[PDB]
């Protein structure tokens, strides 16, 4: 759309019983692709491992 | 009586029928051999 690209996301994540997605009915996102985000994983707190 | 007839060609009047579907979806056949024939879904659904 000019310098700004347009993605439409409907993913889907199941609940116990239900599926819901992801994103409510009517949202947008203004970002960038550059914004760094982080995967930071812990600890593993298990004895065997 | 004195006819004297010829007769040329004949129509034939055919149908507008074509399948589109034992053609585009239904491509696979399998014939059976026995009388009950089942059919399993797995469900898809997680915590």
């Amino acid at each position: 759309y000019g310098d700004v690209a347009i993605v439409v996301y409907s993913g889907q994540y199941v609940e116990n019983g239900v599926k819901k997605n992801f994103l409510p009915d009517n949202t947008m996102v203004l970002g960038n692709t550059q914004a760094r985000g982080l995967r930071t994983y812990g600890c593993i707190q298990d004895a065997d491992a | 009586m004195y006819t004297t007839a010829q007769l040329l060609a004949a129509n034939e009047q055919k149908f507008k029928f074509d399948p589109l579907f034992l053609r585009l979806f239904f491509r696979e056949s399998y014939p059976f051999t026995t009388e009950k024939v089942y059919l399993s879904q797995i469900p898809g659904l997680v915590n």
